[PDB]
């Protein structure tokens, strides 16, 4: 417990959660044409929300030009889906951070379980329940997303996640603080 | 069954006390 | 038929081959003692800590 | 020697308990044998 | 098996020393390489750099025994002088086989916090102290 | 189908037998753990190979691998066939690869099982001592074989078993005196020449 306070010091978990949420919306406004969005919005986030595992809220909200046709919710690396089910105007994004163990470090089973639970929950307030939840294990730097896809997001988001997991300063500050505590260096 | 083989108790043994018959020694 | 002694930390049973009353192979905790002129194993030395 | 084999078991598990006393848990599942017996080059204790 | 292997090796060394006297040549040092770590004395002791000054060490066993009265920390090993006997056990094979028994390196690193470091592969990591 | 140019199913099984082998203390312990596995009959030829190859990594013979193999044979007869198939497979095929430090392990290994009747003397009928059908490393394997036969049984008890063996490979009697001159020359080079008294009577009649 002494070490984990030093690794996560000065609200690092909160700073990490704001950093991915910022990096997602600063990508998605760039490809705004192929999405046919009206606007991208980050919502006002309770500072307790980023480390509240009990329930969750939406982080990034989509408003659409035309009414989007989203697939039934599938994994990040799912091959194909039937789009034709749900005609929706509004999609959300949630960034969930967990710290895995040896027993439970499958992000894929975690994100699917959180997505099916939080949508069926009445307490967790999502606008227009279509949209993907993006889960990141901070213990094993894994990442996954599970939710409705309309078109074009799923190749764009996995290009974005492969960047952000390599490119985020706050994840890199986390990786530094782990390496300082472990005292490991890389030769060659 | 406990046929005179094993431990009086596995408490101070620091083992489980699990006893299995030697399949090697039959004939 | 048993000649028993204790060396530096070893407890040794020396049993000759003909007094064995049957000859069985052993695991390697058993020294096979060889006569020099026959080169034949004629006793078994049994070791314990 | 059967009695020596008992002392080897009771001896080695006291050393593993000394690590399990160092951390404040003597739990078995918290300490898989990967913890004790991994060599020092991989971060384990290197116990033989 | 040490001692039975020791008797034949020093028998093999004595003849190979006897052959080099007949051919009046220095021992080839690679002819003997196959039995480098064989023999109870350990044949490698015949080619030590300090073997001339170690020849005058006498009673090194009996002095090593009675070091229990001189010193607090005797040693774990009081039966062998490594200069007079060489190394009598190799445990380098043990380290590799434990890693196989624990399921390989990638299974062991699942237990650890290696992936949280962000390192792509294990190999470059060396250790800090 | 996808063609299987790799044997990763075998390598994982080959790892498991080796880990069983190195985790045991006594020979009866490893014999228990192998029989606990209930290995299928197609692999029981391959398990014997893993035991023998790992007996060559030891760099010295051990009585572990003998009493390991003795508890295999007395358990079920398909183990006993598996060693009998392996002993032919080692002598006819594998001698060309083995160094002389590995042959003294195997000659002491198979000489232990033959001298305690876990393999019969009839398995020695396969081995034949000619100039053509012998390897120079094959002659080394026979030499380390007979010494373990001499040391365990004695010279007279070995004489009785070789007379009940009625083999022709070590013992040519029907003719071909160049092989009789060969076989007397080879056995006396080992150091055992008391058993060659039959051949010298046969040789001088030919002269």
């Amino acid at each position: 417990k002494i070490s984990l306070i030093q690794i996560f010091r000065a609200h690092l978990w909160q700073k990490i959660h704001e950093s991915i949420v910022f990096d997602i919306c600063q990508i998605l406004d760039g490809e705004l044409d192929v999405l046919q969005i009206e606007s991208v919005t980050k919502e006002t986030v309770h500072p307790r929300k980023s480390y509240k595992m009990n329930s969750s809220a939406a982080d990034i909200t989509m408003e659409s030009v035309h009414e989007w046709e989203v697939s039934k919710p599938s994994l990040l690396h799912e091959t194909n889906d039937s789009f034709k089910g749900l005609i929706t105007n509004k999609m959300w994004f949630d960034v969930q951070l967990r710290y895995g163990d040896y027993d439970s470090h499958d992000i894929s089973r975690y994100v699917r379980a959180k997505f099916l639970d939080y949508t069926t929950d009445n307490v967790s307030m999502y606008p227009s329940p279509t949209g993907v939840m993006i889960g990141i294990d901070l213990a094993y730097n894994m990442y996954d997303a599970y939710g409705n896809w309309f078109n074009g997001l799923k190749p764009l988001i996995q290009n974005s996640m492969r960047t952000i997991m390599k490119a985020n300063p706050a994840l890199y500050v986390l990786r530094e603080r782990i390496r300082k505590g472990l005292q490991i260096y890389q030769s060659s | 069954s406990y046929n005179g083989i094993g431990l009086k108790s596995a408490k101070g043994s620091s083992t489980s006390g699990h006893v299995q018959r030697s399949l090697a020694s039959n004939n | 038929p048993n000649l028993l002694f204790s060396m530096c930390g070893f407890e040794v049973r020396i049993l000759p081959r003909q007094r064995m009353e049957e000859v069985v192979s052993n695991d390697e905790g058993v020294w096979d003692l060889v006569d020099e002129r026959t080169k034949q194993r004629t006793a078994k030395a049994y070791l314990k800590v | 020697t059967e009695p020596l084999l008992d002392i080897l078991v009771k001896g080695e598990t006291r050393i593993q308990n000394r690590v399990k006393l160092g951390l404040n848990s003597k739990m078995p599942t918290r300490f898989p044998p990967a913890v004790f017996y991994t060599p020092k080059e991989l971060g384990g204790l290197g116990m033989i | 098996n040490e001692f039975l292997d020791s008797q034949r090796v020093w028998a093999e060394y004595a003849t190979k020393r006897q052959e080099a006297i007949q051919q009046n040549r220095r021992l080839a040092f690679e002819e003997l390489e196959g039995s480098w770590d064989r023999g109870i004395p350990r044949i490698s002791t015949l080619f030590q750099r300090d073997r001339h000054t170690l020849a005058y060490d006498r009673g090194h066993r009996i002095r090593r025994e009675f070091k229990q009265y001189s010193l607090e920390r005797n040693s774990p090993f009081w039966w062998t002088n490594s200069h007079h006997d060489g190394k009598l056990w190799n445990l380098n094979a043990y380290r590799t086989d434990v890693i196989q028994a624990l399921g390989g390196i990638e299974t062991i690193l699942e237990h650890t916090l290696f992936k949280g470091t962000g390192f792509n592969s294990w190999e470059g990591l060396f250790w800090e102290k | 189908q996808i063609y299987d140019m790799t044997s990763t199913n075998d390598v994982e099984f080959k790892k498991k037998i080796y880990l069983v082998l190195k985790s045991s203390l006594s020979g009866d312990e490893a014999a228990h753990k192998l029989l606990k596995l209930k290995i299928a009959n197609n692999l029981k030829k391959s398990v014997v190979d893993i035991i023998i190859k790992s007996s060559l990594q030891e760099s010295t013979f051990s009585k572990f691998y003998s009493i390991l193999s003795e508890r295999m044979i007395t358990f079920h007869r398909s183990w006993q066939t598996a060693y009998n198939e392996t002993f032919e497979q080692n002598y006819t095929q594998d001698i060309e690869d083995y160094e002389t430090d590995q042959l003294r392990i195997l000659g002491k290994f198979w000489g232990h099982l033959i001298s305690y009747e876990f393999l019969p003397m009839d398995c020695l009928k396969i081995i034949k001592l000619t100039e053509e059908e012998s390897c120079p490393q094959g002659r080394i394997f026979i030499k380390f074989l007979f010494q373990e036969l001499v040391n365990e049984l004695g010279l007279d008890e070995l004489q009785l078993r070789l007379n009940s063996s009625k083999l022709d490979g070590m013992f040519p009697l029907e003719g071909d005196a160049e092989h009789i001159r060969y076989s007397i020359n080879f056995f006396t080079a080992i150091g055992l020449g008391l058993l060659t008294e039959d051949m010298r009577s046969r040789l001088t009649i030919i002269q």
